[PDB]
């Protein structure tokens, strides 16, 4: 029910300082302590901070936690390559209650190359597929860094909720990242709107591609 | 040496039951409350359930309440999660976690809830509309992998086969695109060669410019 909002992506060069915010409410963060976890690919989360700012044995002191009001923060002073990972805050909701509230999660990227905006290619449903009474919009996203994007679909100008399937970013052969998003529609939905748009937000900047049924 | 080992995961169809186990050692299991925490592929952590040190009280997330049951046998130093009426949205790695300031996690056990069987892909052309991009859509297949080549392997420059998306239905879909010069769009012929060995499906689809 209650959500602890974290930024999806934070990045910095080796040796730089980054901070990860964790926004809650008076009921949870405002009334309870906060933990922070580090998760590397394919492994379980690892405790970094407990009791708001305590470090377990073996955690470098460049990881520092803080809390104020309804928000908590994890600071990493002097990013090292090994710090590239996902980070989760965790707190509780009531007084002396056991259910765990995990934050939405933050991907920390240690910048090993200049930031690169994604190249977006939006394909409409093919004639063969529409003949089969099916319709899929294919939004291909490539050559972006850091590997973190948010995809939003638009029917004309209205947002589209149902039918969206998006992959997690994966590193390409050229060491940039790629992702794909699919919007499943019926032939009627695809032809009852003048256009559909794939909006890809990367590092605060949006790249939009639009496709229309009429154009053959 | 604290150690937590989850087991009981696997592949199951929706609506069926599964019982997870977490063998604990290296500490007084009976003195600690225990959590189950899950993580769907590519998603965040989601708390599932909690049980007191003595099993006197149990807590569940609304998404699993009434379907999952947490239990523990302190004489056996094992934690259990009985999962009934499983759904596709329960697909996740399920972790076992101790309750405390200095907590410990297990490696996790993967649970896949899907009614998907071997199925060959439906290949559709992604027609191009001085560099134009065209591809094929390899739609709805199971299981991995799928191999995609262009012109029987003669066309490798500018080819990008994207990783497949795992749909909620448990089926896969990927796309392969090639960036080619717009001038050769009328003369050159582009065929994507799709092969799905599990279903013995091999398809050669021709991608032609869209024309009314």
């Amino acid at each position: 029910q209650s959500v602890l909002t974290q930024p999806p992506s934070v990045s910095g060069a080796p040796g730089q300082r980054v901070t990860i915010s964790c926004s809650g409410s008076r009921s949870n963060i405002g009334s309870n302590t906060v933990k922070w976890y580090q998760q590397l690919p394919g492994t379980a989360p690892k405790l970094l901070i407990y009791y708001n700012d305590q470090r377990p044995s073996g955690v470098p002191d460049r990881f520092s936690g803080s809390k104020s009001g309804t928000s908590a923060s994890l600071a990493i002073t002097g990013l090292q390559a090994e710090d590239e990972a996902d980070y989760y805050c965790q707190s509780y909701d009531r007084y002396t209650h056991p259910a765990l509230l995990f934050g939405t999660g933050t991907k920390v990227t240690v910048l090993g190359q200049p930031k690169a905006a994604p190249s977006v290619t939006l394909f409409p449903p093919s004639s063969e597929e529409l003949q089969a009474n099916k319709a899929t919009l294919v939004c291909l996203i490539s050559d972006f860094y850091p590997g973190a994007v948010t995809v939003a679909w638009k029917a004309d100008s209205s947002p589209v909720k149902a039918g969206v399937e998006t992959t997690t970013p994966s590193k390409q052969s050229n060491n940039k990242y790629a992702a794909s998003s699919y919007l499943s529609l019926t032939p009627e939905q695809w032809k009852s709107h003048r256009s559909y748009s794939c909006q890809v937000t990367h590092e605060g900047s949006t790249v939009e591609k639009t496709v229309a049924p009429t154009e053959c | 040496q604290v150690q937590l080992v989850e087991s009981g995961g696997g592949v199951v169809q929706p609506g069926r039951s599964l019982r997870l186990s977490c063998a604990a050692s290296g500490f007084t299991f009976s003195s600690y409350g225990m959590h189950w925490v899950r993580q769907a592929p590519g998603k965040g952590l989601e708390w599932v359930a909690f049980i007191r040190y003595d099993g006197s009280n149990k807590y569940y997330a609304d998404s699993v309440k009434g379907r999952f049951t947490i239990s523990r046998d302190n004489s056996k130093n094992t934690l259990y999660l009985q999962m009934n009426s499983l759904r596709a949205e329960d697909t996740a790695v399920y972790y076992c976690k101790t309750h405390g300031s200095h907590d410990n996690w297990g490696q996790g056990t993967m649970v896949t809830v899907s009614s998907a069987s071997t199925k060959g892909p439906s290949v559709f052309p992604l027609a191009p509309s001085g560099t134009a991009a065209l591809g094929c859509l390899v739609k709805d297949y199971f299981p991995e992998p799928v191999t995609v080549s262009w012109n029987s392997g003669a066309l490798t420059s500018g080819v990008h086969t994207f990783p497949a998306v795992l749909q909620s239905s448990g089926l896969y879909s990927l796309s392969s695109v090639v960036t080619v010069p717009s001038s050769s769009l009328g003369t050159q012929t582009y065929i994507c060669n799709v092969n799905h060995k599990p279903s013995n499906t091999k398809v050669d689809k021709k991608v032609e410019p869209k024309s009314c």
